[PDB]
């Protein structure tokens, strides 16, 4: 399964996830709210790259192992996270 | 951007107090794997001091220094003890980064 | 609440005299269980001193920083030998542990 | 057999007992002052967990094991906890 | 008052030049029915030094520290061959607790 | 045979036998000075427990196999325990 | 009132010798905390002299002059060894920050 | 319990408190004089901020854990503090 | 790949705490067939310490960082005594090394 | 009246040379109970130097400071091997109290 | 037996007592140049607390175990310690 | 004249090297007898050094610090075995102690 989400939009995806002043951020969207250990980890260490964005590497895989497909969407406006429904 | 190293300087000085926890390792971690990069005649000068605590301190002085540092991140996997809650470390030490890019961000 | 790390140490330190009755099982203990989350090298460190009793002092010393020193009641557990007071020791613990727990809810 | 006590209202009995400055508490509450064993240590050793209530296992179990409907007021009585009988 | 512990392991200190009289019994009386609350290794170690002597030794060294040290006295009974002059030890062995116990009432 | 000496009373009974930093003690005692083997055993073996009184053990037996009343008052003046005779 | 600070200046001052007894925790307090507001060339200069007192003379001369000393209070909290009685110190603080004010108040 | 007393008239309290040139003062008020301890070192904190009030804190404290409605006014009179007495 | 070596030291680690039950074959499993790698000087160092389960586990110390442990495995099979359920062992063993595969496959 | 700390303090002073009979059991007292008011890394810094009498000489000087060194005659009390005589020492640490405090009356 | 001396007229024995510039003290009042060990022990420890009394626990002690009237004044002569004569 | 002691330590050290014959019963003498005086803790490091007569010189170390080291020649009347001429022994010592008795009367 691939998400396939249009690229170009998707770097405003991550660029909303990253900056997140809010307590929950990328993180509790991995905790899914109601529910793959190693891999955050290596995820995670894609922060020291000047490109880095650990949403890109958490939506990639998620793009995979489950093609989620607005799946995402309500457990996002269960984060709170209603500016990604404001835009997508 | 050739900035991020300054970023990493101050995440350091930052947590500088949380050496104490775990990085009572110093002859453990750094006088082996961080010889790529350290002197022979660190390792002397840093064991000179008998704090036991001082002694990761001088380490991490050493460490600010040198733009590459996350080859400490790097020696904290290779170990697999601490890293289980190192792991917390570093996702404390990854947490931190994120903090002050933001920051950088403005 | 990511503070229980912290009351948890404090027991550990306010429980210090109470390692020498039963934690002369140190050899016995910690060197093969906690090894999931020991190192070999501080294994041997703690073998180095032979007062027999300092040696589980500087064991205690070496969990005092890992944040889950829970293991060690685990292990507690899994040796029925001291248990059946050593349950008596972890009652103690426990005991402990929620005398702490209070004055965190001052 | 199940004590089903309002679990919102037993909330305040479970801190009640937890607070309990007093030398007598839920071991001498486990005592039952005139009265098995492994089942107390498991009980006791849920206070690692964040929100750990050792009067919660103690009552759970004591909720089975013989449905408590006011037996446990007279011992409670008789353990000079009268803010339970002041409350409930 | 969970204070005879202390006063028990004071008169096992004060009876502790008695044990070589009758108590070479180290492998006949405790790795049995003291298995209840020793350990299998515990009688290894045990087992190691050749002094027959030394070796009721460290046996009351492990008994002092577990609470329960009264099993002992059980064991006692249990093997009628010491037994009625091993009374004498327990008589001996009772003498000594009735004594500390008055000095602590004071 | 029982005898059914006061047992508030017999507090006193034990505690005057039981601190007898005199050589005589609950062991002359039983002695008699002038004259039922294992019992004295199992009665010096409660002295492991908290509330451990051997006098009692060694009175309540003798209470048994003969009422003594009065009769052990003489022994006692033989044991120069006149505490005893200047209390009861 | 933007003028605390002066009354802090002066409670410091007045303080002074108070310093030998407990704040001989030099390169043991500071060094690591109050590195979030001293330099890494301050440590060093302060570890030169080596009176072991007039060292500590030469931390507080630095933290005079910064505003917000109260850092050190904050560390003094933090490490629960000295706190105790630093407690007593620190409530020996408290009191002479409430004399000060008291005179503030005229 | 809450002692709620008049808030714009309790600043003349800890104003009367905090002004003392007596040795006895907001410590001895803690004293009892007849009679929990880290506590205290969290109220005595509240100096360093401009608005520092350690009787308001040592009040606020003492309004709960016991709601003190002039049952401090007997220990301020044994504390010789009779002008609040001759206030309120 | 070169890397079954890594999750062979892992495996054997991870089952750390199941040698005490069977492999207090020490002197009888090894220190015949093992000698094809392992030394006779490490035979007597193996056989210095009289813990009994100790000894075990300085036996594995040295297997873990010879790369071919599965000689251990070989000889396994050629006792037919433990092999019926240290079959059982090693199908533990070999389910061990299964989860460890796949973690590394990601 | 806050001024038996300075009563207390001469005292240890004047009886310096009395540290050196039995009080070298350093690593044996304090390190365990005083840690309720010691520092971890003052451990470390008293057993730095290897004199074993110079030793107890920096352990009492930490403990001169702190006001309430009454803890060290606790922990005499505690282990009763040389309480026996340092019974007399504490008579003789007694002894030496009632002096000083004579004078302090004048 | 309790001795049952005037406490305030206690209090000048005590102090006459703490105050023995000559070589016999508490100490070889406790001796009683003729003739029970860790109470000495204890009595010496109440030298820390501010109104540090040894006497004062060498006299209530000796209070009981002996109610001592004018016993001890013939070994206080003994001890040439003729104020507490000069004074009672 | 609570100077005797001092007289017993000098005697002790005169004799130091009389240990090496008959007190070669380290393990043997005090390990029992004198821990009515002596520390459990103190044994082990006894036992820790492998000279055999070295063992003997730091036993004797412990004792000096100790009034009262006339405990030791009680219990060489104890064990009748070398008595008979630790008997001679103990005359020895008892002929050491008069000589320096006769100058301390000068």
């Amino acid at each position: 399964t691939l998400n396939r989400l249009r690229e170009p939009l998707l770097r405003r995806l991550s660029e909303l996830l990253d900056q997140a002043p809010e307590g929950r951020g990328w993180r509790r969207l991995a905790e899914l709210a109601g529910s793959s250990c190693l891999d955050l980890e290596q995820c995670s260490l894609k922060v020291l790259e000047p490109e880095g964005s650990p949403s890109l590497c958490l939506l990639k895989l998620m793009g995979e192992k489950g093609c989620t497909v607005t799946e995402l969407s309500d457990f996002l406006q269960a984060m709170e996270h209603t500016e990604v429904l404001q835009l997508l | 951007e050739e900035d991020l190293t300054e970023v990493k300087k101050d995440a350091l000085e930052n947590l500088r107090v949380y050496l104490c926890e775990k990085i009572i390792a110093e002859r453990h971690f750094d006088h082996l794997r961080a010889k790529k990069i350290l002197s022979r005649e660190d390792t002397e000068e840093i064991s000179c001091r008998t704090s036991s605590r001082k002694r990761a301190g001088k380490l991490l002085d050493y460490l600010q220094e040198n733009p590459k540092g996350l080859d400490t991140l790097v020696e904290s996997i290779r170990r697999e003890k601490t890293q289980n809650f190192l792991i917390q470390k570093i996702t404390d030490e990854v947490l931190k980064l994120r903090n002050i890019k933001l920051e950088h961000l403005k």
